[PDB]
């Protein structure tokens, strides 16, 4: 009926359920705009680089995961409207987003102090003054050693968003571009319970201490 | 430190045997250089001659001096136009490059500007409209901006340097880099320096270069730095299962991974741990790609607090975080050991691995530390997650 590209946007907007399946090979592709092929999976969508298997061509914003490092999607890559944004599955991983800023994917075991340190060499961060603030979406698995995610030392604002429980659970993070340097981020959790529905990933207001 | 591996056998161990202009030599000696590094002895020459180069080099003043010297030697000084474009992944690095470039080119009359922006995106534009610097160094976003807005010109650019490419592609500049290259002339010399050499960096060299010169430093890309490795004397095989269950009573374990040498034992152990009331997911080599996709999602979600699997070697396990990892079956060699418990990347250097050692095991490998070439303490009677 609707290209899969559209069915997905439908789920994100309304707040239905539609699981996403990623091929591990996507992690070989640097953050940026990427040509991928969507396939109908078992009550969701599969994303890989195979044209066969009733495949539908699409052009997304992609942010992979990389062991022992951060991966960053640059704001200047965010313009084409209704373009879909996806990051690899979150299973310990944190995701931090700036309103018209970059979007970082952090490997699970990276101490907050250490990733904050790396983030701040980025132009958008160097453009974020001690004493002033910005909008920030920030997701982290629930009940994980604070030193791995807690940014209270650097940011003053609403507490972070979370996925899972007792440091158990998977999350998926998607998005839809709504202009230049603007996109509406969504999410869904997978747990022993099963796969939850899509929902907004809000951006609260955070002030910068140091 | 790995071992140097070129496809260019020429080596020059003096700056005087490189046919550099006198003024450039003055700058090089005045800056304190006396004899070139391993990477300079191999890379500077193929650059001055104009060939595309790939150099696997750690960050430092010596690495920067490789492409700085090369660039300065090619500049046509009387041509008051930008002739070289260097991309770095941050404002900070870019500015350090400018410093180095200016110092060496000090006696030559070579101009070099840094596309930073900062608190001057309107001010610095007033200087670029006045003069086209010989060499421009900046970040990909900022450079691409200046090209689109016509404050920089690609017309006389014959030398294009990607510094810390692995970084830049981690920081999302792949698009901006691809876009900048599409604006440069066809015959443009590409020099690429990167400490790592993953798939997308290789892919870049394949698109931007022709029959390039490779200077690589092959070394293990997985390490045990930060992993706390332990071993338990189990005496005999039969008493492994009882030891494993006693670890669960002693230690706090969110999730765990257990490595096994054969499939027949993965299936044996999977059912025995079912019988002992454990949320377990099993994985082996005989499975398809779509099957393993399923048993991995179970584990990544929490449906299984335990993944028991076999050494894959070709396929890396899709595991992000785990309380610990258990060698229920000792790997047969250092490479397999490092695949199972070694981590990649510079950060999050932390883990726990426990190795089970039968008496037969000791006979076949005298000393575990020696056999795998790493520290492995006997497990204490304390608690380490």
């Amino acid at each position: 009926p609707n290209s899969l590209e559209a069915q997905i946007r439908q789920a994100m907007k309304t707040g239905s359920t539609l699981t996403i399946e990623f091929d591990q090979a996507l992690n070989q592709k640097s953050p940026g705009t990427l040509n991928v092929f969507l396939h109908p999976a078992n009550g969701g969508v599969r994303i890989d680089l195979d044209s066969g298997n009733q495949g539908e061509p699409a052009k997304i914003l992609w942010l992979p995961w990389k062991q022992g490092e951060l991966q960053t999607l640059q704001p200047g890559s965010i313009s084409t409207v209704d373009m879909l944004f996806f990051t690899y599955y979150l299973s310990g991983s944190k995701v931090f987003a700036g309103d018209g800023g970059p979007v970082w994917h952090i490997d699970a075991p990276v101490e907050a102090n250490q990733f904050w340190r790396r983030m701040s060499s980025d132009e958008w961060m160097e453009d974020w003054e001690v004493g002033t603030d910005r909008q920030v979406a920030y997701l982290h698995r629930a009940g994980q050693s604070d030193s791995l995610w807690n940014l209270s030392a650097y940011l003053e604002g609403a507490a972070p968003s979370t996925y899972g429980r007792d440091n158990l659970g998977q999350a998926v993070v998607g998005g839809i571009v709504t202009g230049r340097q603007q996109m509406s981020l969504y999410q869904y959790a997978t747990t022993s319970s099963g796969s939850s529905a899509w929902s907004p990933l809000t951006y609260t207001l955070q002030q910068r201490k140091q | 430190e790995g071992v140097i591996e070129s496809n260019w056998n020429e080596i020059v161990d003096s700056f005087d045997d490189m046919n550099l202009s006198e003024s450039l030599l003055r700058g090089i000696y005045a800056y304190g250089f006396e004899k070139p590094s391993a990477i300079q002895q191999r890379a500077i020459l193929p650059c001055i001659k104009g060939y595309d180069v790939i150099a696997q080099a750690q960050s430092g003043t010596g690495k920067t001096a490789t492409f700085a010297i090369s660039i300065l030697q090619q500049i046509e000084l009387d041509l008051k136009a930008t002739q070289a474009l260097v991309l770095a992944p941050t404002r900070e690095l870019a500015q350090q490059i400018q410093k180095v470039v200016m110092a060496l080119g000090d006696y030559m009359g070579a101009s070099c500007h840094a596309c930073i922006g900062g608190t001057n995106v309107r001010a610095e534009v007033q200087k670029l409209q006045m003069e086209a610097p010989h060499i421009i160094v900046g970040t990909p976003g900022r450079v691409f901006d200046m090209l689109n807005r016509r404050y920089l010109s690609p017309k006389y650019i014959k030398m294009f340097v990607l510094d810390e490419a692995d970084e830049m592609l981690s920081r999302g500049f792949k698009d901006q880099i691809y876009d900048i290259f599409q604006k440069l002339n066809s015959n443009t010399q590409v020099v690429l320096l990167s400490a790592t050499m993953p798939s997308d960096v290789l892919e870049v060299t394949k698109k931007f270069m022709r029959d390039p010169i490779r200077i690589l430093v092959k070394k293990e890309e997985l390490t045990l730095e930060g992993i706390r490795q332990f071993y338990i004397n189990v005496e005999r095989e039969e008493w492994k299962l009882d030891t494993l269950c006693d670890l669960y009573e002693t230690l706090t374990i969110t999730q765990a991974v257990i490595f096994i040498n054969t499939r027949r034992k993965v299936d044996w152990l999977t059912e025995k741990m079912h019988a002992r009331d454990f949320t377990v997911s099993a994985m082996h080599g005989d499975m398809d790609q779509k099957e393993r996709d399923v048993i991995m999602r179970e584990f990544r979600s929490g449906s299984s607090r335990v993944l028991i699997t076999t050494d894959l070697l070709a396929r890396g396990i899709d595991v992000q975080q785990v309380s610990l990892v258990i060698n229920y079956d000792l790997p047969t060699n250092r490479e397999n050991y490092i695949h199972r418990i070694g981590r990649g990347g510079r950060f999050g250097r932390k883990g726990v691995a426990i190795n089970m050692v039968t008496e037969e095991d000791k006979r076949t490998l005298r000393d575990i530390e020696t056999f795998y070439n790493t520290s492995i303490e006997e497990m204490p009677l304390n608690v380490a997650d």
